[PDB]
């Protein structure tokens, strides 16, 4: 019916929902990737004192 | 019907909460693997 559809509307949310938590993780964890690119880097400049000694 | 849609929405309500929560937990690890990032920066140093 009528009140069934709407049941399955917002189950669909609930899986949109959920999906935004799965691309917001994601996202995070990309930045913490990228973060540690930069440590990396760092670390690279340190090795390249030494390789400059 | 009307009964499953309020179980429905406050799954979605639920799954609503649960993707803030999610990204705030998320952002915290970043953060925390930063912080990893660091001791494996000390290590690579």
């Amino acid at each position: 019916n009528g009140i069934a559809t709407l049941l399955q509307a917002e189950k669909e949310a609930h899986e949109i929902v959920s999906k935004a938590r799965k691309y917001r993780q994601d996202k995070l964890k990309q930045a913490k990737t990228d973060a540690a690119k930069e440590i990396d880097s760092y670390k690279i400049q340190k090795d390249k004192e030494l390789k400059e000694f | 019907d009307e009964l499953n849609k309020m179980q429905a929405f406050i799954r979605k309500e639920a799954e609503e909460k649960a993707k803030e929560i999610q990204l705030k937990a998320d952002q915290e690890y970043e953060i925390e693997k930063t912080n990893i990032v660091r001791n494996e920066t000390n290590n690579i140093d």
